[PDB]
Parts: C-alpha cells; sequence; structure tokens
RNA sequence: AGACCCUGUUGAGCUUGACUCUAGUUUGACAUUGUGAAAAGA
RNA sequence: AAAGCUCCUUCGACGAGUCGAGUAGUUUGGGAAUGCUGCUCAAAAUGGGAGGUAAAUUUCUUCUAAAGCUAAAUACCGGCCA
RNA sequence: UUGACCUCGGAUCAGGUAGGAGGACCCGCUGAACUUAAGCAUAUCAAUAAGCGGAGGAAAAGAAACCAACAGGGAUUGCCCUAGUAACGGCGAGUGAAGCGGCAACAGCUCAAAUUUGAAAGCUGGCUUCGGCCCGCGUUGUAAUUUGGAGAGGAUGCUUU
C-alpha cells in the first residue's frame, strides 16, 4: 500500500499509519469460476443450445455488423457492458465451432 | 399567567448551485485566530510563559485535540516560540508564527 | 395448540455439540 | 415555518412517564445484575477509531472485538463470547496501530479474568484454583475497561532545541501547493503521455 | 449432484427443451383448476432452495392468477371525483400476483402455513406459480429444530402480513439509503417522523 | 395534557437559592418572620452533637 | 326572517367545437402463436 | 465416540422471468440521484449491486441480492389488577 | 391372466386443524373530500378519515448485495442531535429526509447448492408383556458434515465432554 503523505488535502491524502495486507475474505471469492461450475455450465449449453436473440447475435457476427450485433444486444439486454460481454462470448462459441469445424 | 393578561382588563369593554447528498461532515472546519491561540493552554503554564520563568522549553498545541481545523490570523502573537499542529493554516498566521518564532507543520 | 415443552426443548446437533464443549461459562474479572 | 397543517393532535406524544420508564429499567438492570452475578452486566468492547473526517480525531467504544484481535490474543472465537468479550466478524484490521492496541486490551483481560470450573470437583488446567479465585472483583466492563484517552493529548512541551525547522517554502504554501498538484495530476499524465508518444514517433 | 443441473438449464429459459416443457405444462394446468395440489413440486431444485423436504407435512399447491393491473370496482368504470389524469385501465396493484397467490392458496387450505412460493409458468393471460406449505400440527414438524418455528401462532398468515418473500419485496425491506422510508415499516416510519414529541422540561 | 406542567430552572439558579434559604436559615430575626417558635432555643443555627 | 330588488371567493341543477380529463368505440404494434411446404430475393 | 486450537500444496459448489433496461401508474426530499407494482425485453461469472448529474474508457473502495429464524430496549383511547 | 407404479377419487375410515369475537397498539391492502392555495385540473389536507384482510403481549424489523471516502465504522429497534438542514415545489401556499455523534438495549444463527455409498445410519402411525415388532413415508434424498465469519482435504501435538 502507498504511504500516506500525512497531509489533509492533495495526492495519498490522509494521517500516516502502517498499513497492513490481510488474507482474502472468502465472501470476496464470488465471481471466480469453480470446475465444478464449469463443467456444469459447459454441458448445459451443449445440452440446451442457444436463444433466438442469440442466435441473431451470431448471425451478425458471422456476417460481420459488429455495431449492428452490439446495438441489437444493448436492445435486448438493456446495458452496454453485458451487451460487451454477451458479444465476446459469443466470439468465443463461434471462434470453438470454427476450431472444431 | 391568565392573570396577568390583557384580557382581564379588556372584559366588559369587548440561488447557485444544486448540491445533491450534502453531507456536512465533508466541510467540517473549525477555525481559531491567533489571539486565542495561547488561551487553548491551561492557566497555570500560560502564565508561566507570559511571566517568563521557563526560557529553554516551547510550548506545542494540537488544534484538532481542541477542536479546531484551520489557524487564522486575527490578531498578534507575544515573542514565544509555540510550535502548532494544525490541518489547515492562513499565511499571515503563519507568518505572525515566525515572527513570533514558532512553526507551523502540517497534519492530517 | 403450544407446542410441548420437550418439542421446544429439542436443539439441533451441531448446537448440542457447541453447548457441550463451549457453554456459557461463570467468571468474574479482577479489579 | 410551523408544520401544523395536518391533524397533528392525534399524534402527539408526552411524557410523563419519564421517571416511571427510568425506575423500570433501573428495576431491569438491577434484576440483570443479580441474574449475571459474579460475571460483569456488560460484555468486553473494542476501542475504534470513529469514521468521517470531522470524528476521527477521536475514539470510541465498538461493536467487538475481529477474529485476527482473538487469534493475536490467543482467544478462540467460541469461548470468546462465553468468558465476556464480544465478537464482531464485520470489522478488520487494517493498520498495526489498533490492531495492538485491541490485543493489549484482550491480553490485560484474559490476564485479570477469572475462570470458575465447570464442575467444582474436577477442575482442569485452564481453569482458576480456588485459592486464587477470590478477589476483589469489578461488575462494570465499561468503567474499568473503558476509553481512558479518548482524544490525542493537545498540549505537550518540547526543548526549543528540539523545535522542527518546518517544511520548506511554508506551510500555507506546502497546502497550495498540494491543492495545485491534486487538481493537475490528471493534465500532466495527459502531457507527459503526448510528450512520450511525439518522442517515438520522431526519436 | 444433479440439482445443480437443473439450475443452470432452468436458467436457460429461451432454450428448445425449456420452452416445449413450459408451453405443454401451461396448457395442462390451464386444463386443471385454478387452485390445485401438485403431488411432487415439478421445479425440485427451487422447492429445495426454498426449503421443501421429502417429510410428511410438506404440501404443493399450484395456482394460476390473472396478470395485469388492477381495476377500481366503481360502476361505469368512471369516477366522480376530481380528474386523475388517468383510466382504470392503468391502476397498479402494490402487490405482487404472487402474493395474490399466496392468499388464494392458504385461504385454500388455512390448516397450514405458507412458507414460500415460485414461478413456474405463465402466459398471456395467467400466471402460474407453486406454493410451499408446512403443516404445523404433524409430530415430523413439531420436532425437527429447522422448521418448527412455524408452529408458533406467531406466524399464523405470514402471507396476508406479508411476511413472506414477496411480501419483504412489496414492502421494501432493505438496508440503504435507497430504502430510507420502508425498511422499517412506511407507516410506523412516517408515525415516527409525525409524532410531536413534548418532553417535561421543554 | 400536553400544557406546560413543569418549569426548566438552570442549577446555577437553584444552588443560588438554596444558598440564599441556607444564609436566610442562620438569621434569628428571619425565623421569627416566618413564624416558627424559636424564642427557647439556645443558638442559631442549632447543632446537636452526632453522639446523641 | 313571505315575495321583489341588489351584492357575493356564493352553492347546486342543466347545456354547448368553453378548459383538463374519462366511460365507451375505432386503428397500429407486441405476447398468447404451433407445424409444414411452394416460390421470389440477399 | 465426538469437539477446539495450529500450519498448508490444493480445492472452495454460494439462491433466474431473478438482477438489470425501457415504459406506464403511484409514491418519495430523491418532477437530473427514491421505493413499489403492471407490461415488454431479458443477464453474467472476480461476476453482480452500490459509491445521490447522463454517457464512454482506465482504475479504486465496499458488501455478496433474488432462501430462513431470533429476545431486549419501542407502541398501547381494548381487557384485568392497582 | 396376475401384479408393480403414477395420477385422480370415495369412506359418519383412524388421528388433528381453520372459521367467530376483540381490534387501544401492530403488519399490510385500498382510499377520499371538506380545508389551504384570489378561484383552480399540479399541489395541500394526506401516502390521512372511512372500507378490507391477518397476529401477538407486544407486533414488525433484524444479523449488510450497509454506511462511508475516514487514521475507516459495523445486525435490528427507540430517544436527543443532525435539522426545519440537503432537497422538492403552478402563479407558492408549503413540504421535507439521511450519514456521522451521544445514549437505552445488545445475541447470535439455520438451509439449498457435495456420494454415507463399507451398508437411509432419518421419521409419522398401530399393537404392546413397554423389551420391541409391523404398516408405511422416503433414493424425484430423510440422517450426520458445511454456510463465506468460511469451510473441504492432509500434517501435527496437546486440550474439552
Amino acid at each position: 500500500p502507498v504511504e500516506r503523505t500525512g497531509l489533509i488535502r492533495g495526492l495519498n491524502k490522509g494521517h500516516k499509519t502502517t498499513r497492513r495486507v490481510l488474507k482474502e475474505r472468502p465472501s470476496r471469492r464470488k465471481g471466480a469460476q469453480s470446475k465444478r461450475t464449469q463443467f456444469v455450465r459447459s454441458l448445459i449449453r451443449e445440452v440446451a443450445g442457444l436463444a433466438p436473440y442469440e442466435r441473431r447475435v451470431i448471425e451478425l457476427l458471422r456476417n460481420g455488423k459488429d455495431k449492428r450485433a452490439r446495438k441489437f444486444s444493448k436492445k435486448k439486454l438493456g446495458t452496454f457492458g453485458r451487451a460487451k460481454r454477451k458479444c465476446e462470448e459469443l466470439q468465443r462459441i463461434i471462434a470453438e465451432s470454427r476450431r472444431a469445424h | 399567567p391568565t392573570r396577568f393578561s390583557k384580557t382581564r382588563k379588556h372584559r366588559g369593554h369587548v440561488v447557485g448551485m444544486r448540491h445533491f447528498h450534502l453531507l456536512r461532515n465533508h466541510y467540517w472546519r473549525p477555525s481559531i485566530n491567533i489571539d486565542k491561540l495561547w488561551s487553548l493552554v491551561p492557566s497555570d503554564v500560560r502564565e508561566q510563559y507570559l511571566s517568563g520563568q521557563k526560557k529553554d522549553t516551547a510550548p506545542v498545541i494540537d488544534l484538532l485535540s481542541h477542536g479546531y481545523a484551520k489557524l487564522l490570523g486575527k490578531g498578534r502573537l507575544p515573542e514565544i516560540p509555540v510550535v502548532v499542529r494544525a490541518r489547515y493554516v492562513s499565511a499571515e498566521a503563519e507568518r505572525k508564527v515566525k515572527e513570533a518564532g514558532g512553526v507551523v507543520e502540517l497534519v492530517a | 395448540r403450544r407446542l410441548s415443552k420437550e418439542d421446544a426443548s429439542r436443539v439441533l446437533e451441531k448446537t448440542k455439540k457447541r453447548l457441550t464443549h463451549f457453554p456459557q461459562r461463570k467468571y468474574a474479572v479482577k479489579a | 415555518n410551523n408544520h401544523f397543517r395536518k391533524h397533528w393532535q392525534r399524534r402527539v406524544r408526552c411524557h410523563f412517564d419519564q421517571p416511571g420508564k427510568k425506575v423500570t429499567r433501573r428495576l431491569a438492570r438491577r434484576a440483570k445484575a443479580a441474574a449475571l452475578a459474579p460475571r460483569p452486566v456488560d460484555k468486553l468492547r473494542p476501542i475504534v477509531r470513529c469514521p468521517t473526517v470531522k470524528y476521527n480525531r477521536r475514539t470510541r467504544l465498538g461493536r467487538g472485538f475481529t477474529l485476527e484481535e482473538l487469534k493475536a490474543a490467543g482467544i478462540p472465537r467460541l469461548l470468546a463470547p462465553t468468558i465476556g468479550i464480544a465478537v464482531d466478524h464485520r470489522r478488520k484490521n487494517l493498520s498495526e496501530e489498533s490492531l495492538a492496541a485491541n490485543v493489549q486490551r484482550l491480553k490485560d483481560y484474559k490476564a485479570r479474568l477469572i475462570l470458575f470450573p465447570r464442575k467444582s470437583n474436577k477442575p482442569k488446567k485452564a481453569d482458576t484454583p480456588k485459592d486464587q479465585q477470590t478477589a476483589e472483583t469489578t461488575t462494570s466492563l465499561r468503567t474499568s475497561f473503558g476509553v481512558e484517552q479518548p482524544l490525542a493529548p493537545g498540549f505537550t512541551e518540547i526543548s526549543k532545541s528540539e523545535i522542527p525547522a518546518g517544511i520548506e517554502g511554508g506551510a500555507y504554501r506546502a497546502l497550495r501547493k498540494a491543492r495545485s498538484d491534486a487538481r493537475l495530476v490528471g493534465v500532466r499524465e495527459k502531457r507527459a503521455k503526448e510528450k512520450a508518444e511525439a518522442e517515438a514517433n520522431k526519436k | 449432484g444433479a440439482l445443480k443441473y437443473l439450475e443452470e438449464l432452468s436458467k436457460k429459459k429461451q432454450s428448445d427443451v425449456v420452452r416445449f416443457l413450459l408451453r405443454v405444462r401451461c396448457w395442462e394446468y390451464r386444463q386443471l383448476n385454478v387452485i390445485h395440489r401438485a403431488s411432487r413440486p415439478s421445479r425440485p431444485d427451487k422447492a429445495r432452495r426454498l426449503g421443501y423436504k421429502a417429510k410428511q407435512g410438506y404440501v404443493i399447491y399450484r395456482v394460476r392468477v390473472r396478470r395485469g393491473g388492477r381495476k377500481r370496482p366503481v360502476p361505469k368504470g368512471a369516477t366522480y371525483g376530481k380528474p386523475t389524469n388517468q383510466g382504470v385501465n392503468q391502476l397498479k396493484y402494490q402487490r405482487s400476483l404472487r402474493a395474490t397467490a399466496e392468499e388464494r392458496v392458504g385461504r385454500r387450505c388455512s390448516n397450514l402455513r405458507v412458507l414460500n412460493s415460485y414461478w413456474v409458468n405463465q402466459d398471456s393471460t395467467y400466471k402460474y406459480y407453486e406454493v410451499i406449505l408446512v403443516d404445523p400440527n404433524h409430530k415430523a414438524i413439531r420436532r425437527d429444530p429447522r422448521i418448527n418455528w412455524i408452529c408458533n401462532p406467531v406466524h399464523k398468515h405470514r402471507e396476508c402480513r406479508g411476511l413472506t418473500s414477496t411480501g419483504k419485496k412489496s414492502r421494501g425491506l432493505n438496508k440503504g439509503h435507497r430504502f430510507n422510508k420502508t425498511r422499517a415499516g412506511r407507516r410506523k416510519t412516517w408515525k415516527r417522523h409525525n409524532t410531536l414529541s413534548l418532553w417535561r422540561y421543554r | 395534557i400536553w400544557r406546560k406542567w413543569h418549569v426548566k430552572i438552570n442549577q446555577g439558579q437553584k444552588r443560588f437559592a438554596t444558598a440564599s434559604a441556607l444564609a436566610a436559615s442562620a438569621v434569628a430575626p428571619l425565623l421569627m418572620a416566618r413564624g416558627h417558635q424559636v424564642s427557647t432555643v439556645p443558638e442559631v443555627p442549632l447543632v446537636v452533637d452526632s453522639a446523641a
């Protein structure tokens, strides 16, 4: 950790204390992928397939309309970041399909 | 009381910005002038300093311990060196401290 | 219609273990 | 600005039962003390520093001790609430000073703690022997283990040769320079990155 | 454990198999009664995570409720007070259709206690829910410390007072600044704020 | 019931009034003006021994 | 203390391309809504 | 037979028509930052929510939602006793 | 043909439960108008009166998807203060919190997501000689272990019932 300057204003302001590094709290471990979760999620993907709007975004990304796919994903999902994550996940899906074929 | 009222006597004869979610704790900085600076010292030791019986020792005053954040420079200081612990200080306050022979260093 | 005393005093097994090994102790603090 | 435009008389609360409620609270406290004798009536509380820039000058009592404080004091997390020690699992020790103060507090509590055995006939090694079970005791942990020095000592003496020289340029100048750097930090990496890109382009 | 697989597949509600089963079960439940007992939960993973157990004393009731907004029961659908700049078609009930489903299931079988409920299917006209109920008079229930809290008389009709999960959601009992008015009870907080406290030595 | 029944008094004024009352209690003419029968009292203020 | 006249921050009943609404009616879209073919295209 | 402490290569499952987005009604000090409900769309895995001005990019700080229990301090024009 | 399930039924079957009263306080739902704004469709009265459903001696809330930006506090509830402040408001009458701080009282926990698989170890009911035995429920999961504060798998040597 960066040592504080001991000032009331400016960069790194605050009273000087000896900072400690802590063991990572297990509550903050959420979001990490596990082997069981990864295997189950991949198998469930193979069992179930894709949504109709997911297939539409697949078609747009195969056709090369990346901005149109991002716009359609944002319209469907409601969030630009979620649209970007869905688009990159479908890039991974298309890449795996191409490397399989 | 009813008996003192006048009714008893009258018996028979009738801009700028909008700051959403303002937290006052952000802007907490009480200020103290240098003419009240020696008042923070207890009376006996302050009397000894103003009398002049201790020539080799200088007082250190923490404003945040007394509840003040900024040292202002209204008034004049005696010729006694005083170390002052402060978060903020004004330019002529610190200048009059330098004339008095002390120093103002910053704390947080 | 109230629960019986025995059913009200039924307690879980891990709680029983923790009450067996770390119960509320009798203690005092010096002055 | 008088807010009496509603049916305010329907929800007027008077406080004639203030002495009666105080007597009731005192009777409840006396009953609690009689039930919990010889233990103190309250739990041991740590010393913590108040949040925000207004109150960080002062310390106070917290909810409970942290798990790393208990581990450094040698008290397990299951034995701790049974000997009058409050436990707070949400609070963390981000600094060494508060951690050291709280572990010293717990060590003093453990040194002053008298622990009676679960069975009188069969005492154990961690339990207090009967010849040392008798002493003058306290019943108020808030009083015996209170915050002794809540604020920093605002009156200290140093020698005149020990006077600090001070920051160069002046304290007001240092404040203004720190504020200026804080306000102008981002344009400085922006200009530095532009200069580095220009140097890479025309090296 | 297969329940993890059921969870992850039940997440994908737009897949072919899930849409097919939802369609056929919607038809079956539409042909059945509005409130009827289900012999076993059709979503075992959701029932288990909401608190159902394979023990004598747990009952599942399936229920359908008409969806949409609410209509104020005035004759000829028109109000004769001040103009409102809205119709009766745009009135919104402040509780969920899931809570209404819990109401009707509890009234149908009042000798039990509603534990929770969950969405199972929906169509244009109805929404379909399954409600878990626990019998407080069954000995296997009364001997189990994980569930015998519901045998206390304070838990009589939790869904009528909003003590189920949808009740907490509709009452807004969440910590934080976004829930300043309703985290302790809206009417209680309003009465606390509008109460004029006058002390003796004022 | 929300009429002002109680009156808040400064503690300094309370202690001042108590001091004035105790000072008046040592004045034998003020005892007569008060109306007590203190003619046979040996001394004012009257002190009795704590052993009795 | 009827009737008549005059006044009102007047009340109430009724009418109308007076104002803002609304029941009802009409139009468009979305979901309920599934299964195939035969073509036209990209 | 259970239970606690200490150390560690490693593992570490954590709640879906749910969160979120738009819209309408209602409500709020949150008519730029509130909550609830209906309709439509509809999520993810260091992910998600929040950080009271809309958005993009790079960071940081906090917790770990969509399952559940729990006394006390608090309220009391009903009933009983005083 | 004889059976085994699954689902749906019948029975004055064996054993139980709910209705109504009360409703001052409590949890919700629904919901005005007089009144104040010159009048008045925003607003105010008021998220009130009336109406409806549901508990208890308290109820509810409650152990952070919190507050903060600090040297960080640390479940819920209530009092004082914050504060008539931030903020909202036709043509303005007005409306109006929250963090921190002090106090009263303080208490922490249970599941789902894991295979016991070298042994469903779990539970309702009937008969009892009170030792137990049967009919069943349940593998579409009852026991034990774990809940993020972690825990699981090893190593280690002492402590507790």
